[PDB]
C-alpha cells in the first residue's frame, strides 16, 4: 500500500506540519473528526499513503508529533484538525531545547528519542509496504534541528532500506529567532547530506520576500509564510496522494531526481502565489521565475540537473507540454545538456482548494549552493571568533565537531559547483 | 524564436549563415552537442543523421542531404552515372574507377588519339597507373579565352531546399589559369588554386583568377556572337537537373522525421564546340569572395527561414 | 501441434498482453468467460489456436500465458477486469514493491526472490505442452521490472529449456511518453544481458506509435490504451501464423530462419499499414498496391529510421484480408523500381509473402476502423541500428559524468557491468556497419 | 520476378517471390554472479551499520 510515516519535530515542524494535514485532509475529504465526506473516489484510492483506517472506519493521519516542550504541541491540538491526530502519537518532554542544536541532538533530545522511536515502530509495523519517512522541521532551532537529525540517524539504523525525506526550513536574518541559527543549521546540513535521500529546502528568506514584494504584505506573519509552505507541501505530494499515470513514490522520486547521492537538495516552486484562473503560459512563466521559488536562489545563477513539475486542474495536456518545452528552449542555458529528458511533467485533474489552475515544481538546481554559501558565511563570521560557542561546549561539543560540519558543507558547495560547469 | 548549433567551425559559407542568423535577433546558437536545436550546420564527415528528428516539439532541419555523397565522391559519381538508368549520357567524360568495380579490363577496350587524366596527367597508361582514384579522358581541345589563350572552369552554386526545389545561383565564376595553353609542363593543365596557389604571376589576364558572369557574357557576344544563356547555361541547367533528379528518391527528406537542405558546387568545362562538361560535384563548396554576401542570404531566405518563418536571386529548375 | 507460452513482464508487458489476448479472443471467437462455441472439440484439440490456448473439461479456453509484475496494481486490474474468468489465478504473479525504475533492483535484489516462483509457474504450463516450441516474452526496455527481471528470466530459460526458442516483443523508450530519466541505462543493460538468450526480437519505439496515433488516428494526446490497441494489431499480424492454418512462419524456429541470418542481428524492423481512424467519417478504402507501398514510408515503421540508407537481409509480408497474390507481385514490381531497395549481396533480393483471408479485427468501440485489407512487413534492415546509436548516445551523455550510477552500485552492481554492457552495444553497432555500408 | 512454393488452404495463401539471386552460461555461473552482488550489498550495509555505531559512541561521549 506504499504507506508513509510523517514526523513533525519542534515549533516550526509542528506548525507547518499541522497546516499540511489541514490542507490535504480537505483535499481528501476528511473533516476535523476523521470522517470522509467526499464526492470523488479519487480522494480515497491512495488515501492509505498518509492515513490509517480507524475502527469506526475513520481516517487517522500516520503522523508522529514530537517536541521537547509542549507549547506548540498543545496549540496544535486546539487548532482546526487538532483532534484528528492519534493521541498516543503526541511525544513530548518539558525542558525544551533553547534554540540549541546540542541540546536537541546530544542531551535533552537523547532522553526523548527512544520513546519517539516506539511510536515510529508502532506505526511502521502496521504498514503493508512502507516507502519511508517524511520529516517536517526547521534547521535553526534546537528540537527540529538537533533532535530532528537525531531521529533521522536512528531511523536510518532501524530502517536502512527505507527512504528518508524531509521538508527542511532554512533560517534567515529576515525572520530570525537567534544569532546561533547558522550554527544549528550548518550542523544539521551535515546530517542531512549523509542521512536523507531527498530534502526540500524551504528557505524562510524566499518565503519572506514572496510575502513582501509579491503577495503585497508589508509585515508578513509566520502564518503567511506557512500558507506558502502549505501549498508547496500539498503540490509536492500530489503525485503521491493521487492516482496518476505516474505511480509516483518516494523511491522513484529519488532515483529520477538525484543523479549524485549528496546532491539531493530540491528547490520547490509554486504558482500562482482571485477569480481569474491562470493560463498554462502564466503557470509556466511564474513557476520558473525566480519570484516563485520557495528557496531563495536565482536559478539563472546555476543549472537544473533535474526538474519535476505537476500541473493541477483541468487544462490542455498538449498545451502544458507545448508551454513546458517552450520555456526550456527559451532558457536552455539553465538546464544541463547531458541528462536526457531531465524535465518531467504530469497533470492531475483534481485542483487544490480555491484554485482552478495551479502548478508545483521540484528543482534540483546547482543554485542551491547560494543558500549553503549564505549559511556558511554567517557561520564562519561567528566561529572565526568562537563566538556563542560556550552554549554548545557546555553541552559536551568540541570545536572539532564544528570545523567538521563547516568542512562538509563547503565541500557540498564545491560539488554543486563542479556540475554548474560540466 | 529559433535554435541552431554549429558543428563545422571552419566552413566559409555557414560561418556566415550562422552569423547572419544571430544578427536577426530571432536565432540563438547553442553548443555543438545540445540536442534541443531547430537547425544543424553539421559536420562535413560522419554527420549523425540517425539522431535528427527525434526531439518532441522540435522541428529539425539540417544543411546536408544524407546520401549526397553518391554525387560528390568521384568513385560513386561514375558508379552513379554508369549504373543509374536516368543517365544512360554525353556530358560526362569517359571515366573508369580503378583500385590500387574495378574495370581495368574494359579500361583498355577503347584505347585505339588517347591521352587521359587521373587523380582523386600523361599520355601513357603506365605513367599514372604507378600511383599505387579515377581515370577520365582529358579535354585535349578546350575553349580558349582571348587574348591570352587561356583555360578555365565554371563553378555553379546550386541550393536544394527541404521541398527539393532546385535553385541555381544566378552568379557563377570563371576560374582561369591566366597563362597560355600548351601541349606535350604542368601549369595551365591543372587550372585553379591547388597547383596555382603553391607552384604557379598569380592572376594575369583578369582579377584574382576569377572572371564573373557578366564579363564572360560580354566576351561571348563580342568574340563568338552568342550568349552565356544559350551556348552554356542551358546545358549547365540540364546537368544540374539530371543528377539531382536522379538521386531524388534516395535522399529526399519529404516524409522524414527531420529535413535537409544542402548547398552544392558544380564544376564544369567548356570545349571548343561550345559543349558543356561536368567535372565533379562539390558537397561542401567555398564561395567566390564578392558573392558570399548575396548567396549566404538567399540560403536563409529559401532554405532556412522558409522552414522557420520570422516577423529573386535564384533560377528555379 | 506445438504450443507456445507467452510471458508478460512489467507494466508495459502486462498491459500490452491485455490488448493482445483481448484481440486473440475477438479473432478466435472466445468469449470473456473462456467459452468458444465454434470449438467443437470440447476439452482438447491439436487445432491451430490450441497453440496459444489450452482447454478445460468445462470448455474454457485458457491463455498459455504467464503475467509477472514486481508490484500488483497493474495485474490486479487483470484479476478483476473484463477477462477475469479467462486466466488461472495462478497465471497472474505479482510481488510487493516494484523495481523503482532500477535495472539492478529488478535483476539482482527483488528479482532473485521471485525468479524461482516464476519458473515454477512457467513449468506448470510447459508440462501442459506435448511439444513446446518456446516462449514469447513481452516487456519494456525502460522499466526496472521490464528490463531487469526479464533479463534474469531469459538467463534461466536458456537453462531450463536450452532447446526452445525465445522471441521478444520489446518496447523501446520514448521521451514523449517516458517514465524515468534512467531508461537509457536500463535499456543498454537488459539488451547486453539478454542478447545471447533471445532468438528474435521485435522493437516497438513508443515515439513511432505515438506519432502514428497522432497523425493517423488524429488523437492529440494518445493514451496507453491507444498505443497498446495499435501494437495489438502489429503483434496479432506477427503471431497470426502460429494461431491460424498457414504455411509461412508456422513455428518459432521459422522466425529465426526466415528473418535472422546473423544471430546478434535479430531485430527485424516492422512496418504496418493501414491505420485509419474509426471516426474518419468518409473513408476511401485503400488498395493492395497502396498499402504495400506504405510499408516503405518511414512514417509507418515501428522504429523511425531511414531504411534507404542500409541494406536488407530478409523481408516478409503478412497480409490480412482481401488480398490475392496477383495484386501483390504487381505492387511489388512497381515498388521495386521507384524505391531504393538494396539487399546484401549474400541474400536473395526478394520477399516471403503470407495471406490470411480473415480481415483485421478491431476492438469494438475502439479507435481503429475496420479495413478490407492490411499488411505488416517484417524487414531485417541494417537501418534499425539508428535506434541503437540514439540509445547509446543518451547512455553516453549521462555515464560520462556517472549520473545516477550510485543507484545501481547500491543494489550490488559494479560500474564495469555498465562499461561491459556499453562495449557490447558498441560491437553491435559495428556488426551493423560491416553488413550495411561500403 | 519468379514465384515459388505457392501454398494454399482455406485461410489464405503463402509464397515467395525472388527479384534477383545472391553472390549458454550455466546455472552455477548465474548463481555465482547473482550472489556476488548480494555480498556487495551486505558489505555496504555492514559499513553503514558500522559508521552508525561509531556515531552512537560519539553521542555517548558528548
Ligand atoms: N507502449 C506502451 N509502453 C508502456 C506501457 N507502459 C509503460 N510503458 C513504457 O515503459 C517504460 C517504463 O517501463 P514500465 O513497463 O512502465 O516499467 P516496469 O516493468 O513496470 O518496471 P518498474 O515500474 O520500474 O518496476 C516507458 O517507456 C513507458 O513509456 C504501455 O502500456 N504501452
Ligand atoms: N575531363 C577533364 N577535362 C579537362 N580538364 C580536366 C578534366 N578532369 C580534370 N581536369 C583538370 O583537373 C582540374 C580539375 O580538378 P578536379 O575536378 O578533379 O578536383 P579535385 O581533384 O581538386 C577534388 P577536391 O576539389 O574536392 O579537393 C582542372 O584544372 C582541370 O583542367
Ligand atoms: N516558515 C516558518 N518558520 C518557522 C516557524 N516557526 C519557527 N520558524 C523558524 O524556525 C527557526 C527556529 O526554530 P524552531 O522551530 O522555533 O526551533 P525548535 O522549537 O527548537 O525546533 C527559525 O529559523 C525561525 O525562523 C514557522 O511556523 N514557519
Ligand atoms: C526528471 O525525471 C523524472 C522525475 C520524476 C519522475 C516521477 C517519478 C515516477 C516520481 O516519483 N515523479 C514525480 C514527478 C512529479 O512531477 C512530474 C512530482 O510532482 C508532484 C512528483 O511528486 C512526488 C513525483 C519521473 C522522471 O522521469
Ligand atoms: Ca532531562
Ligand atoms: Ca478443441
Ligand atoms: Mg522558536
Ligand atoms: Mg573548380
Ligand atoms: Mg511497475
Amino acid at each position: 500500500m506504499r504507506e508513509i510515516v510523517h514526523i513533525q519535530a519542534g515549533q516550526c515542524g509542528n506548525q507547518i506540519g499541522a497546516k499540511f494535514w489541514e490542507v490535504i485532509s480537505d483535499e481528501h475529504g476528511i473533516d476535523p473528526t476523521g470522517s470522509y465526506h467526499g464526492d470523488s473516489d479519487l480522494q480515497l484510492e491512495r488515501i492509505n499513503v498518509y492515513y490509517n483506517e480507524a475502527t469506526g472506519n475513520k481516517y487517522v493521519p500516520r503522523a508522529i508529533l514530537v517536541d521537547l516542550e509542549p507549547g506548540t504541541m498543545d496549540s496544535v491540538r486546539s487548532g482546526p484538525f487538532g483532534q484528528i491526530f492519534r493521541p498516543d502519537n503526541f511525544v513530548f518532554g518539558q525542558s525544551g531545547a533553547g534554540n540549541n542544536w546540542a541540546k536537541g541532538h546530544y542531551t535533552e533530545g537523547a532522553e526523548l528519542v527512544d520513546s519517539v522511536l516506539d511510536v515510529v515502530r508502532k506505526e511502521s509495523e502496521s504498514c503493508d509496504c512502507l516507502q519511508g519517512f517524511q520529516l517536517t522541521h526547521s534547521l535553526g532551532g534546537g528540537t527540529g534541528s538537533g533532535m530532528g537529525t537525531l531521529l533521522i540517524s536512528k531511523i536510518r539504523e532501524e530502517y536502512p532500506d527505507r527512504i528518508m525525506n524531509t521538508f527542511s526550513v532554512m533560517p534567515s536574518p529576515k525572520v530570525s529567532d537567534t544569532v546561533v541559527e547558522p550554527y544549528n543549521a550548518t550542523l544539521s546540513v551535515h546530517q542531512l547530506v549523509e542521512n536523507t535521500d531527498e530534502t526540500y529546502c524551504i528557505d524562510n528568506e524566499a518565503l519572506y520576500d514572496i510575502c513582501f514584494r509579491t503577495l503585497k504584505l508589508t509585515t508578513p506573519t509566520y502564518g503567511d509564510l506557512n500558507h506558502l509552505v502549505s501549498a508547496t507541501m500539498s503540490g509536492v505530494t500530489t503525485c503521491l496522494r493521487f492516482p496518476g499515470q505516474l505511480n509516483a513514490d518516494l523511491r522513484k522520486l529519488a532515483v529520477n531526481m538525484v543523479p549524485f547521492p549528496r546532491l539531493h537538495f530540491f528547490m520547490p516552486g509554486f504558482a500562482p502565489l482571485q477569480y481569474r484562473a491562470l493560463t498554462v503560459p502564466e503557470l509556466t512563466q511564474q513557476m520558473f521565475d525566480s519570484k516563485n521559488m520557495m528557496a531563495a536562489c536565482d536559478p539563472r545563477h546555476g543549472r537544473y540537473l533535474t526538474v519535476a513539475a505537476i500541473f493541477r486542474g483541468r487544462m490542455s495536456m498538449k498545451e502544458v507540454d507545448e508551454q513546458m518545452l517552450n520555456v526550456q528552449n527559451k532558457n536552455s542555458s539553465y538546464f544541463v545538456e547531458w541528462i536526457p529528458n531531465n524535465v518531467k511533467t504530469a497533470v492531475c485533474d483534481i485542483p487544490p482548494r480555491g484554485l482552478k489552475m495551479s502548478a508545483t515544481f521540484i528543482g534540483n538546481s546547482t543554485a542551491i549552493q547560494e543558500l549553503f554559501k549564505r549559511i556558511s558565511e554567517q557561520f564562519t563570521a561567528m566561529f572565526r571568533r568562537k563566538a556563542f560557542l560556550h552554549w554548545y561546549t557546555g553541552e559536551g561539543m568540541d570545536e572539532m565537531e564544528f570545523t567538521e560540519a563547516e568542512s562538509n558543507m563547503n565541500d557540498l558547495v564545491s560539488e554543486y559547483q563542479q556540475y554548474q560547469d560540466a | 524564436m529559433y535554435t541552431f548549433v554549429v558543428r563545422d567551425e571552419n566552413s566559409s559559407v555557414y560561418a556566415e549563415v550562422s552569423r547572419l542568423l544571430l544578427a536577426t535577433g530571432q536565432w540563438k546558437r547553442l553548443r555543438k552537442d545540445n540536442p534541443r536545436f531547430n537547425l544543424m550546420l553539421g559536420e562535413r564527415n560522419r554527420l549523425p543523421f540517425g539522431r535528427l528528428g527525434h526531439e518532441p516539439g522540435l522541428v529539425q532541419l539540417v544543411n546536408y542531404y544524407r546520401g549526397a555523397d553518391k554525387l560528390c565522391r568521384k568513385a560513386s559519381l561514375v558508379k552513379l552515372i554508369k549504373t543509374s538508368p536516368e543517365l544512360s549520357c554525353t556530358w560526362f567524360p569517359e571515366s573508369y574507377v580503378i583500385y590500387p568495380t574495378d574495370e581495368r579490363e574494359v579500361f583498355l577496350a577503347a584505347y585505339n588519339g588517347n591521352v587521359w587524366i587521373a587523380k582523386s596527367i600523361s599520355s601513357e597508361a603506365s605513367e599514372l597507373l604507378d600511383f599505387i582514384h579515377v581515370i577520365q579522358k582529358y579535354l585535349e581541345k578546350p575553349l580558349l579565352l582571348e587574348p591570352g589563350h587561356r583555360k578555365f572552369d565554371i563553378r555553379s552554386w546550386v541550393l536544394v531546399d527541404h521541398l527539393y526545389n532546385i535553385y541555381l545561383y544566378r552568379e557563377g565564376v570563371l576560374r582561369t589559369s591566366s597563362e597560355p595553353y600548351n601541349s606535350a609542363d604542368k601549369t595551365c593543365h591543372l587550372t585553379n588554386h591547388c597547383i596555382q596557389k603553391e607552384y604557379s604571376n598569380y592572376g594575369r589576364y583578369e582579377e584574382g583568377n576569377e572572371m564573373f558572369f557578366e564579363e564572360f557574357n560580354q566576351y561571348l557576344m563580342d568574340a563568338l556572337n552568342t550568349t552565356l544563356e544559350n551556348s552554356i547555361l542551358l546545358q549547365i541547367k540540364h546537368i544540374i537537373r539530371s543528377c539531382l533528379m536522379c538521386i531524388e528518391p534516395a535522399i529526399s527528406t519529404k516524409h522524414l522525421h527531420y529535413q535537409s537542405f544542402q548547398l552544392f558546387g558544380f564544376d564544369f568545362m567548356v570545349d571548343e564546340e561550345l559543349k558543356v562538361w561536368l567535372i565533379e560535384v562539390n558537397g561542401a563548396p567555398a564561395c567566390a569572395q564578392k558573392l558570399y554576401a548575396e548567396l549566404c542570404q538567399g540560403i536563409v531566405d529559401v532554405a532556412i527561414s522558409s522552414v522557420f518563418p520570422l516577423a529573386s536571386i535564384f533560377i528555379k529548375l | 501441434m506445438r504450443e507456445c507460452i507467452s510471458i508478460h513482464v512489467g507494466q508495459a508487458g502486462v498491459q500490452i498482453g491485455n490488448a493482445c489476448w483481448e484481440l486473440y479472443c475477438l479473432e478466435h471467437g472466445i468469449q470473456p468467460d473462456g467459452q468458444m462455441p465454434s470449438d467443437k472439440t470440447i476439452g482438447g484439440g491439436d487445432d491451430s489456436f490450441n497453440t496459444f490456448f489450452s482447454e478445460t473439461g468445462a470448455g474454457k479456453h485458457v491463455p498459455r500465458a504467464v503475467f509477472v509484475d514486481l508490484e500488483p496494481t497493474v495485474i490486479d486490474e487483470v484479476r478483476t477486469g473484463t477477462y477475469r474468468q479467462l486466466f488461472h489465478p495462478e497465471q497472474l504473479i505479482t510481488g510487493k514493491e516494484d523495481a523503482a525504475n532500477n535495472y539492478a533492483r529488478g535483476h539482482y535484489t527483488i528479482g532473485k526472490e521471485i525468479i524461482d516462483l516464476v519458473l515454477d509457474r512457467i513449468r506448470k504450463l510447459a508440462d501442459q505442452c506435448t511439444g513446446l516450441q518456446g516462449f514469447l516474452v513481452f516487456h519494456s526496455f525502460g522499466g526496472g521490472t521490464g528490463s531487469g527481471f526479464t533479463s534474469l528470466l531469459m538467463e534461466r530459460l536458456s537453462v531450463d529449456y536450452g532447446k526452445k526458442s525465445k522471441l521478444e516483443f520489446s518496447i523501446y523508450p520514448a521521451p514523449q511518453v517516458s517514465t524515468a530519466v534512467v531508461e537509457p541505462y536500463n535499456s543498454i543493460l537488459t539488451t547486453h544481458t539478454t542478447l545471447e538468450h533471445s532468438d528474435c526480437a521485435f522493437m516497438v519505439d513508443n515515439e513511432a506509435i505515438y506519432d502514428i496515433c497522432r497523425r493517423n488516428l488524429d488523437i492529440e494526446r494518445p493514451t496507453y490504451t491507444n498505443l497498446n490497441r495499435l501494437i495489438s494489431q502489429i503483434v496479432s499480424s506477427i503471431t497470426a501464423s502460429l494461431r491460424f492454418d498457414g504455411a509461412l512462419n508456422v513455428d518459432l524456429t521459422e522466425f529465426q530462419t526466415n528473418l535472422v541470418p546473423y544471430p546478434r542481428i535479430h531485430f527485424p524492423l516492422a512496418t504496418y499499414a493501414p491505420v485509419i481512424s474509426a471516426e474518419k467519417a468518409y473513408h476511401e478504402q485503400l488498395s493492395v498496391a497502396e498499402i504495400t507501398n506504405a510499408c516503405f514510408e518511414p512514417a509507418n515503421q515501428m522504429v523511425k529510421c531511414d531504411p534507404r540508407h542500409g541494406k536488407y537481409m530478409a523481408c516478409c509480408l503478412l497480409y490480412r484480408g482481401d488480398v490475392v497474390p496477383k495484386d501483390v507481385n504487381a505492387a511489388i514490381a512497381t515498388i521495386k523500381t521507384k524505391r531504393s531497395i538494396q539487399f546484401v549481396d549474400w541474400c536473395p533480393t526478394g520477399f516471403k509473402v503470407g495471406i490470411n483471408y480473415q480481415p483485421p479485427t478491431v476492438v469494438p468501440g475502439g479507435d481503429l476502423a475496420k479495413v478490407q485489407r492490411a499488411v505488416c512487413m517484417l524487414s531485417n534492415t541494417t537501418a534499425i541500428a539508428e535506434a541503437w546509436a540514439r540509445l547509446d548516445h543518451k547512455f553516453d551523455l549521462m555515464y560520462a559524468k556517472r549520473a545516477f550510477v550510485h543507484w545501481y552500485v547500491g543494489e550490488g552492481m559494479e560500474e564495469g557491468e555498465f562499461s561491459e554492457a556499453r562495449e557490447d552495444m558498441a560491437a553491435l553497432e559495428k556488426d551493423y556497419e560491416e553488413v550495411g555500408v561500403d | 520476378m519468379e514465384v515459388i512454393e505457392l501454398n494454399k488452404c482455406t485461410s489464405g495463401q503463402s509464397f515467395e517471390v525472388i527479384l534477383k539471386p545472391p553472390s549458454d552460461p550455466s546455472l552455477e555461473e548465474i548463481q555465482k554472479k547473482l550472489e556476488a552482488a548480494e555480498e556487495r550489498r551486505k558489505y555496504q550495509e555492514a559499513e553503514l551499520l558500522k559508521h552508525l555505531a561509531e556515531k552512537r559512541e560519539h553521542e555517548r561521549e558528548v
